[PDB]
């Protein structure tokens, strides 16, 4: 006879986890803008530059 | 056009959380070598003549 002990487990679990959480957030933004412009016609023609 | 931006956020966050959990666990163990007990349910009869 082999002298060996042997189990067995069954488990069950239920879990409710009820959870919360809030947040704020605050942004800063700093924009540089470029342009530049020509214009042409049958006989006008520009020049622009924006920033 | 040429664009250039720099933005920067700044957060925080606060949070709970409540858990409730029932567990239910079996187990049944058991050895190979011992797993019954035995007991008889006997009696003693003499058909004999003499006593004993």
């Amino acid at each position: 006879s082999k002298n060996e002990d042997q189990s067995t487990q069954n488990t069950d679990s239920q879990t409710r986890t009820i959870s919360k959480n809030t947040s704020t957030s605050r942004t800063h933004t700093s924009e540089v803008h470029g342009n530049a412009e020509v214009h042409a016609s049958f006989f006008d023609i520009g020049g622009s530059v924006s920033a | 056009g040429f664009s250039n931006s720099n933005s920067s956020t700044v957060a925080i966050d606060h949070s709970l959380s409540l858990a409730g959990e029932r567990t239910w666990a079996e187990t049944m163990g058991l050895n190979t070598a011992d797993t019954a007990r035995l007991n008889a349910n006997i009696r003693y009869v003499n058909t004999g003549t003499a006593p004993i």
